[PDB]
């Protein structure tokens, strides 16, 4: 949904 | 790894007026899949950080509409259309493109008031402390504004760095001024080797430093 | 509503061990990465550790400053994430936050860790004595732990008071307090700083003499 970082 | 540089370190704002703060990254925050993982956090004193903005310009749930994020590559901006009292505190940019997650040192939004020169007071070591074998010399730089100030110690006219520790207050609740303490800690033996003790303050309110001194033997 | 609640902070000696725990609720815990972040005046906000979801076989990652000393773990059944911290150093001092930064952002209240050699030590309270206003002070030197409280004439002078944040020298805190009074009130009437150090059960009343 609303990610802080790219490695999700 | 990725270094995040925020300018101004402190921004002075008037409630009702806009604010703009800058974030710069040591390498591009553009990711392979086209996304740019720049976030803005906000921290009230005594409170946990809270994310306002993600993916450069997307607002978190319940974040007021006066907050706007923009930028690309290595240059990013947070803007407030009209500052409200609740917005005072520290804003951090946070890079989530490159492993490890990395933070700016933060930008403090402070309340603008009228320029004020510091009230400077110098104090000799107490007889109590000297009895005890110690000798602290204390300088207060009180009720000044804007926050930035330079303090110099001089012993017998010559500058001194070793033994000096400084502490700042937060912006005063009633006054909106700042205060600073400078403390020169000597041994009794070292204090007694010199006679003239001087605290000098330089502040934008005057090109002329405020000089306060005493003599050990008065 | 996403809720993260940390515990396990406290005072520990350098070389010592502490375990932080975080109870999570309000999201599918199994599927989230969890991240610890810490905060100190001198280093600001710092990512500490990450533990990934069941899909990534709970893969763990550490900041360089912490590698080989900290262990991040998780109990999927209890919705809990942990940080075992060994061989602790002064620079590990700070507020530790349990965070969800996976497809969203949520930060706990935090738990404070203090790494110090210091024993309980009461303060030495020293008077600071020298226009229409006069400034007096009290030097509160060489105490442990925080806090001390300073009042002036038992709080009757609260208006012209500045108590500065404490600084460390050799594991002990020092601060000063200033008070500004009309020159008509001092030296003629008495001005006393009241210093309380709860941890040492210490009270000092220092009258400022010209």
């Amino acid at each position: 949904g609303a990610p802080t970082y790219s490695w999700g | 790894d990725v270094v995040m540089t925020q300018t101004p370190l402190t921004l002075s704002v008037t409630i009702g007026q806009p604010a703009s703060i800058s974030c710069k990254s040591s390498q591009s925050l553009l990711y392979s899949n086209g996304k740019t993982f720049l976030n803005w956090l906000f921290q009230r004193p005594g409170q946990s950080p809270k994310r306002l903005i993600y993916l450069v310009s997307k607002l978190d749930s319940g974040v007021p509409d006066r907050f706007t994020g923009s930028g690309s590559g290595t240059a990013f901006t947070l803007k407030i259309s009209r500052v409200e009292a609740e917005d005072l505190g520290v804003y951090y940019c946070v890079q989530g493109t490159h492993f490890p997650l990395t933070f700016g040192a933060g930008t403090k939004l402070e309340l603008k008031r009228a320029d004020a020169a510091p009230t400077v007071s110098i104090f000799p070591p107490s007889s109590e402390q000297l009895t005890s074998g110690g000798a602290s010399v204390v300088c207060f730089l009180n009720n000044f504004y804007p926050k930035d100030i330079n303090v110099k110690w001089k012993i017998d006219g010559s500058e001194r760095q070793n033994g000096v520790l400084n502490s700042w207050t937060d912006q005063d609740s009633k006054d909106s001024t700042y205060s600073m303490s400078s403390t020169l800690t000597l041994t009794k033996d070292e204090y007694e080797r010199h006679n003239s003790y001087t605290c000098e303050a330089t502040h934008k309110t005057s090109t002329s430093p405020i000089v306060k001194s005493f003599n050990r033997n008065e | 509503e996403v809720k993260l609640e940390e515990s396990g902070g406290g005072l520990v000696q350098p070389g010592g061990s502490m375990k932080l725990s975080c109870a999570a609720s309000g999201f599918t815990f199994s599927d989230a990465y969890m991240d610890w972040v810490r905060q100190s005046p001198e280093k600001g906000l710092e990512w500490v550790a990450e533990i990934r979801n069941k899909a990534n076989n709970h893969a763990t990652f550490y900041a360089e400053s912490v590698k080989g000393r900290f262990t991040i773990s998780r109990d999927d059944s209890k919705s809990s994430v942990y940080l075992q911290m060994n061989s602790l150093r002064a620079e590990d001092t700070g507020i530790y936050y349990c965070t969800l930064q996976y497809g969203t952002s949520s930060w706990g209240q935090g738990t404070t860790l203090t790494v110090s050699s210091a024993k309980t030590t009461p303060p030495s309270v020293y008077p600071l004595a020298p226009n229409s206003m006069v400034t007096l002070g009290c030097l509160v030197k060489g105490y442990f732990p925080e806090p001390v409280t300073v009042t002036w004439n038992s709080g009757s002078l609260s208006s012209g008071v500045h108590t500065f944040p404490a600084v460390l020298q050799s594991d002990l805190y020092t601060l000063s307090s200033s008070v500004t009074v009309p020159s008509s009130t001092w030296p003629s009437e008495t001005v006393t700083c009241n210093v309380a150090h709860p941890a040492s059960s210490t009270k000092v009343d220092k009258k400022i003499v010209p």
